[PDB]
């Protein structure tokens, strides 16, 4: 009520849209909150790649406050690579706006089938001002530094399908989204918000782990080999040559990943990286889990981690806050 | 899946 709100929906049950607009006109969009990226971006009405069809277009000729600029630029993800050029204009995030740099991105082509298959339009990165391309100040730090919000954090409350919306609150922390106390994890740099916690699964262990809390991630990425330790005894099916990981939902042996600091304890149960995929079969579910290798063993705790705990961004205090989500608002 | 920045 007195921070900026942006309601948000959630995308085949795993991930999670929430709209904004560009230019002194409103001109919606659909957009993807990334804390894994820090970067802003949305089709143009220049774009001529086939996923521009079913998407809301930018159209800076009908907006007065446009500012052109032209320098080319390449956005890339893990996932994909978009490609356009610079501009500015007003964007508008939940009731604030303010002159921001942004990419209109005119070809898709590198961000296929995901594109095309989803119903999103742009990205709207909230991370850090080195993890951006092309020098740019996040948005939460520059409405900070414009007296538009109170502090320079934003809290992630993801939806729950049929159940309830979700929130993208900027500038202060609603108690009427978590439950018990909150636990802050301090950054160990100021690129993604990666924190520092002990990886504990099994019996198997990874200690000063590297932890990136992204909402731009569908799911939980562990670093290839401790996925397989991980894996060894349970009853899982490898798909071969794929990162498809098929049990029994009931399966007993399914352990519970266990994030540990001298703060707090962190803990991810089946019930939050297990999907069901009863369409395959009867009493099926897949794991949600994806083997990824960084130069820096890394743990990326998306969509599933942020779906049970409620998670707090502070850029002033440079740290994450974490705390069980509210079942129900 | 979708993994979010290089």
């Amino acid at each position: 009520s007195s921070n900026d709100n942006i309601e948000l929906v959630d995308f085949q049950n795993i991930m999670f849209y929430g709209d904004a607009e560009v230019g002194d006109n409103q001109q919606p969009f659909t957009f993807i909150l990334d804390t894994g990226s820090a970067n802003l971006w949305v089709p143009s009405v220049k774009c001529t790649t086939a996923g521009c069809l079913t998407k809301h277009l930018y159209d800076s000729s009908k907006s007065r406050t446009y500012e052109k600029d032209g320098t080319k630029v390449e956005m890339n993800y893990v996932s994909g690579t978009v490609s356009g050029f610079f501009s500015k204009d007003l964007v508008t995030v939940g009731n604030l706006s303010l002159p921001y740099k942004f990419i209109e991105v005119i070809d898709t082509n590198g961000f296929e089938p995901t594109y095309t298959a989803s119903t999103f339009d742009g990205i709207l990165g909230l991370g850090w001002k080195d993890l951006s391309i092309g020098s740019v100040d996040p948005i939460v730090v520059e409405l900070k530094n414009q007296n538009k919000i109170e502090n320079a954090l934003f809290t992630f409350y993801l939806p729950v399908h049929d159940k309830h919306t979700g929130f993208l609150t900027i500038g202060g922390i609603e108690e009427r989204f978590y439950e018990g106390p909150l636990t802050y994890e301090k950054l160990n740099h100021d690129l993604y918000w990666q924190i520092t916690l002990d990886a504990h699964v099994g019996n198997i262990m990874l200690e000063k782990a590297n932890c990136i809390v992204d909402s731009g991630t569908s799911a939980i990425t562990v670093p290839t080999d401790f996925l397989n330790k991980m894996l060894q005894n349970l009853d899982v099916i490898k798909v071969p040559f794929l990162p498809f990981y098929v049990t029994l939902c009931n399966n007993s042996k399914l352990p519970t990943f266990e994030f540990t600091s001298e703060n707090g304890k962190y803990t991810l149960e089946p019930e939050y990286y297990l999907q069901h995929i009863e369409d395959v079969g009867p009493g099926l579910c897949m794991l949600n889990i994806i083997g990824l290798d960084f130069p820096v063993p890394t743990f990326i705790l998306g969509d599933p981690f942020m779906r049970k705990y409620f998670t707090v961004f502070d850029y002033d205090n440079h740290s994450v806050g974490i705390a069980l989500a509210k079942k129900n608002l | 899946x979708v993994v979010x920045a290089x």
